């Protein structure tokens, strides 16, 4: 399963949070399997149903 | 108390936490459900029991 490298997440400036517009207390919870994050979401089917 | 919802907002708040110790974390992830009986026990290994018997014979 992938990981994700220690340098782009935990540092002074957060290089993952910056990129993604993330907290980086929220990125922890995402990539340490604390919380769930949607990854995408349909507009057409949601709209029409 | 044990009402008026203090009790119930404290413990959801303190449900909805980092324990950014791995260990804490899993062991408040297993901490979940609750315990059985050998009654329970015996009724999960008759459906386990039926399940596996059901997929072969679909094989």
């Amino acid at each position: 399963a992938p990981v994700t490298h220690i340098w782009y997440f935990k540092g002074v400036p957060s290089r993952l949070g910056y990129l993604l517009d993330l907290a980086p207390k929220d990125l922890e919870k995402i990539i340490y399997f604390a919380a769930y994050v949607i990854t995408s979401v349909d507009e057409e089917m949601r709209h029409n149903e | 108390e044990d009402e008026s919802e203090a009790l119930r907002q404290a413990r959801k708040d303190a449900e909805l936490t980092a324990s950014a110790d791995s260990v804490r974390a899993y062991l408040k992830q297993i901490g979940k459900v609750a315990l059985l009986n050998a009654e329970e026990e015996v009724e999960l290994a008759k459906r386990i029991e039926a399940g596996l018997y059901a997929t072969q014979l679909m094989t």
